[PDB]
């Protein structure tokens, strides 16, 4: 996954 | 890969400015692009980040005040418009990669000077010895505004023994100097030149370092 | 905003010796997918950041192996087992689990080496600048170590203090030395009013260079 801000 | 940032900008206080960033290879245009502000002599701050796919923008609340992030239709160029500029907005602004390539690739520019002065192109003066193994020449570049100035020796052929010293502001104008050290046999037989470029004043000088008497 | 406390703020290391930089965070950096988004960056002055460690411990594609990163939750450490001249610059931690992304203050890493004298050079005002009615005597103190060094200016034997401008460089990435420029700027009239001009480096000290206007 990923933070969306990243 | 590369990020290619637009160039140095001089902007009057009150105005706005837009800084762009072009992706070199198609493969990274989808990636999230980040924007970071480094104030002179200082540390790093996160401005925000844009998703070139859909356009989603994520801001550090400190800058909603001040930064808008868009992307062209290709998503090959991510821009940042800084609105209503104050003196505290003078800094370097970077553009950096995101997603699984988070902060692996950074652009190079961009210096923003917020000021009301006109540009002043530098004077350039040659520094020749004039009274052992090697000889040190020099290039004095005095009284210009704003920053930056680029200095090169023989269009980049000379890089080994070069020292370009940081500029210092002296009552509205910047002065820098550059030294170069070559072998004594090289000079004055062959040619040594500082090339000095001041883009804000579209100025370029190619000063030959001829010996004195 | 996650506060990122980096320590120490400066570092000075003899080449071959190790270095260590710590990063402590006000919040945990563990993300709900089990990954911790903490990077280690290096910046050489004027240049742009380069990535060294991502996800706390993974080396980026090109990075030497004396670099290691460890930690979890709120304490992270970057370690260099043998430091070299190339490693100079400013190291930051940055977290990206939480928003806004936040960086440490930085860590300037300074290399230690054996003492070195400046090679000092003096340059009389150019004729081009004299034509314009000013005179700048430029002095260069190049490739010296340790970083602390001073210039004094002697016009005709005595110390002059008005008219000086000084600029220091950062450490060199190959020989790990330092360099300096000093400019005494007189008016053409004041300059043609004296004969002997001296540039004196206090640091093997002192080191002087002169010229005579009449020659």
């Amino acid at each position: 996954t990923s933070p969306r801000h990243l | 890969v590369q990020l290619q940032q637009s160039g140095p900008e001089l902007v009057k206080p009150g105005a706005s400015v837009k800084i762009s960033c072009k992706t070199s290879e198609y493969t990274f245009t989808e990636y999230t692009k980040h924007w970071v502000k480094q104030s002179h002599g200082k540390s790093l701050e996160w401005i925000g980040s844009i998703n070139p796919n859909n356009g989603d923008t994520y801001y550090n609340q400190k800058f909603t005040d001040k930064a808008t992030l868009t992307v062209d239709k290709s998503s090959t160029t991510a821009s940042m418009e800084l609105r209503s500029l104050t003196f505290e907005d003078s800094a370097v602004y970077y553009c950096a990669m995101g997603d699984s390539a988070w902060f692996a690739y950074w652009g190079q520019g961009t210096l923003v000077t917020v000021s009301s002065a006109k540009t002043t192109p530098p004077s350039v003066y040659p520094l020749a010895p004039g009274s052992n193994s090697m000889v040190t020449l020099g290039c004095l570049v005095k009284g210009y505004f704003p920053e930056p100035v680029t200095v090169t020796w023989n269009s980049g052929s000379l890089s080994s023994g070069v020292h370009t010293f940081p500029a210092v502001l002296q009552s509205d104008l910047y002065t820098l100097s550059s030294s170069v050290t070559v072998p004594s046999s090289t000079w004055p037989s062959e040619t040594v030149t500082c090339n000095v470029a001041h883009p804000a004043s579209s100025t370029k000088v190619d000063k030959k370092i001829v010996p004195r008497d | 905003d996650v506060q990122m406390t980096q320590t120490p703020l400066t570092l000075s290391v003899t080449i071959g010796q190790p270095a260590s930089i710590s990063c402590k965070s006000s919040q945990s950096l563990l993300y709900s997918n089990g990954k911790t988004y903490l990077n280690w960056l290096l910046q050489r002055p004027g240049q742009s950041p380069k990535r060294l460690i991502y996800l706390v411990s993974k080396l980026d594609s090109g990075v030497p192996d004396r670099f290691t990163g460890s930690g979890s939750g709120t304490d992270f450490t970057l370690k260099i087992s043998r430091v070299e001249a190339e490693d100079l610059g400013v190291y930051y931690c940055v977290q990206g689990t939480h928003s806004p992304l936040t960086f440490g203050a930085g860590t300037k890493l300074e290399l230690k080496r054996a003492d070195a004298a400046p090679t000092v050079s003096i340059f009389p005002p150019s004729s081009e600048q004299l034509t314009s009615g000013g005179a700048s005597v430029v002095c260069f103190l190049n490739n010296f170590y340790p970083k602390d060094i001073n210039v004094k200016w002697k016009i005709d034997g005595s110390e002059r203090q008005n008219g000086v401008l000084n600029s220091w460089t950062d450490q060199d990435s190959k020989d790990s030395t330092y360099s300096m420029s000093s400019t005494l700027t007189l008016t053409k009239d004041e300059y043609e009013r004296h004969n002997s001009y001296t540039c004196e480096a206090t640091h093997t000290s002192p080191i002087v260079k002169s010229f005579n206007r009449n020659e």
